[PDB]
């Protein structure tokens, strides 16, 4: 019902467009499982903010929002968070989660890049629901504070350290099989 | 009424090998479904998209819709902030990833293609009151250190 | 921690439900 | 400043809205308690009250601290 | 039967007026700070700043002039409680003292105009007016009521006249009840 916006920092938009060029032009895919899961990044944000908040209600809200964003990463990574190519890798994990008889837990695998994607898509999502104005502003403030905290750690989770070392590169070149489904053959 | 299904997978707006729903003209790639459906093992019988499943589940009754969403919010009382949003995910079909328009227009050197190519040119109350008191103690201690620092620098 | 126990003590002392509702409305108006 | 309790607008045209945010709402002095009049539960009021108490305690502490730092500054000024 | 849809907050204001001018024995302090002249003029002005079509602005100014004339012709006849009339009468007498005729539009506040609007359904039901004109007038008054519902925090605030000053209402003395109420 309302009209709402997130003041996303510019460097996160730069990381987003760089990811877009890596996956769509360079034909790269994120290394799964990522070395830093979404559990780790969200837990670290929560644990580093919980030591700075005074009142109990603020911390209750922090924890509720963190757990909610965990549940949303889980429920949205398979729905809206992946481009055309990456879905293959996703289905790949599907088959693996099929053979291990273990339900897929998307949060324990992926990295902060897809969380950034979900956060950037969040405005339309929250705009399509009937949430009241005060809870909408609360969600938005929480997300913007989290975005600022993440921008403070822009290099630790997103910067490609030493592009000469393939072992730590976030994006790996897709095999000849992946382009087969990418060109629809 | 035998309606024609769209030759584009509504999740990726692309043409290819896709399975169609018998109650809506939307067709979807086998890799676009949630979970992605294997073209070797097809669901036997009448298959429907998520929207059709949710619709036939609620039987077009808005009262049932509100009842189920209220119960879903009541059950998610640890993540209540998201509760409403959550009830919307399992009802609607999936789509691929496209960043919002304002992110498209941040830098001028990047442009968009029609194919999607982008090109460059309880216990919890105890725990929370405990966190409260421990942070309060920490910061009043830091204030005491402020006073100690000021006193030591000014006495000299 | 002990403040949870304070609220339990208050609910015990007031005893009646309606008077506890009025007590909570006082608290929220504050 | 004046009232916080509205009229009782019956004829069954009153809006009961149970919020999706319960720990930092403001919403009225027009509460209704459950286990536009906005419903609420005991734990929400517990948390709002303790939030008020602790925020106020930190406020008073910071006031006393500003007083003491101004005092020590004017003291060493002598 | 013609019907008007007053906002609920304006209904609450009218009922609190019913309270004050009845057994709290209050009256409206006069001449009120914001009269019906000023209120209707500001409303017509702000809405004309938005109205593009000339016929729309003509209808706006026509309805506003008509409503001012109905204030002048109605405040005395049908818009005063039994408790208030003496005040009005007193002012009337003062007019005859200074030879300046009494036109209420410049003296009485928005609340009596809101009382007039409240009665206006029955008034228009006592007509032989055509349906489209009646509906046009109803829509004009409803747009006005929406404007008033936005400005009901600049206009209709309460101040408890027993303790500070200059409230929207003032108390009456015992002689006032004696003469006005129980003559
Ligand atoms: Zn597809
Ligand atoms: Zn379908």
């Amino acid at each position: 019902t309302p009209k709402i916006s997130l003041q996303i920092p510019i460097k996160l938009k730069s990381v987003l467009v760089d990811d877009w060029e890596y996956v769509t032009k360079d034909k790269k895919i994120c290394r799964l499982p990522a070395d830093v899961t979404v559990e780790m990044v969200l837990n670290k944000y929560e644990h580093e903010v919980s030591q700075e908040l005074e009142s109990p209600g603020s911390q209750s809200q922090l924890s509720e929002y963190c757990a909610g964003l965990k549940l949303y990463f889980d429920k949205c990574l398979g729905n809206m968070l992946l481009y055309r190519l990456e879905r293959l890798q996703y289905d790949e994990l599907l088959k693996k989660s099929s053979k291990d008889q273990k339900p897929l837990v998307p949060i324990r695998i992926y990295g902060a890049i897809h969380l950034l994607r979900l956060i950037s898509v969040l405005p339309e999502l929250i705009s399509s629901t009937t949430m009241d104005l005060q809870s909408c502003q609360l969600l938005i403030k929480q997300t913007e504070d989290f975005l600022v905290w993440l921008l403070m750690h822009v290099d630790e989770y997103f910067n490609d350290k030493d592009p000469n070392r393939s072992d730590d590169a976030l994006y790996v070149n897709t095999s000849s099989q992946y382009e087969g489904v990418a060109l629809g053959m | 009424i035998d309606f024609e299904n769209e030759d584009f997978c509504s999740a990726c707006n692309q043409s290819g090998s896709f399975l169609c729903c018998d109650t809506c003209p939307k067709s979807f790639h086998f890799l676009c479904l949630d979970p992605p459906i294997d073209p070797n093992n097809l669901p036997k019988g009448d298959w429907h998209c998520n929207e059709c499943k949710f619709k036939i589940f609620i039987n077009n009754s808005m009262a049932t819709l509100k009842k189920i969403e209220s119960n879903f919010i009541k059950q998610n009382n640890n993540v209540k902030i998201f509760a409403k949003l959550l009830f919307n995910i399992d009802s609607h079909n999936p789509k691929q990833f496209q960043l919002p328009n304002y992110i498209k227009e941040t830098f001028p050197a990047v442009k968009t293609g029609s194919r999607g190519q982008y090109s460059d040119e309880d216990e919890n109350s105890i725990k929370y009151d405990f966190f409260d008191k421990i942070y309060k103690s920490k910061m009043v201690q830091k204030r005491k250190l402020f006073q100690f620092q000021e006193s030591l620098i000014d006495k000299l | 921690n002990e403040e949870v126990t304070f609220f339990e003590k208050a609910k015990r002392y007031i005893g009646n439900k309606h008077l506890y509702t009025e007590f909570l409305k006082i608290l929220n108006l504050y | 400043k004046v009232w916080k309790k509205q009229r009782l607008i019956n004829k069954k045209n009153q809006l009961y809205y149970e919020p999706l945010q319960k720990i930092g709402y403001q919403n009225n002095g027009n509460i209704q308690i459950i286990p536009k009049i906005t419903q609420i539960d005991e734990n929400s009021i517990k948390y709002d009250f303790f939030d008020k108490i602790y925020k106020s305690k930190m406020v008073q502490k910071r006031k006393l601290f500003q007083f003491q730092e101004s005092l020590i500054d004017k003291l060493v000024s002598n």
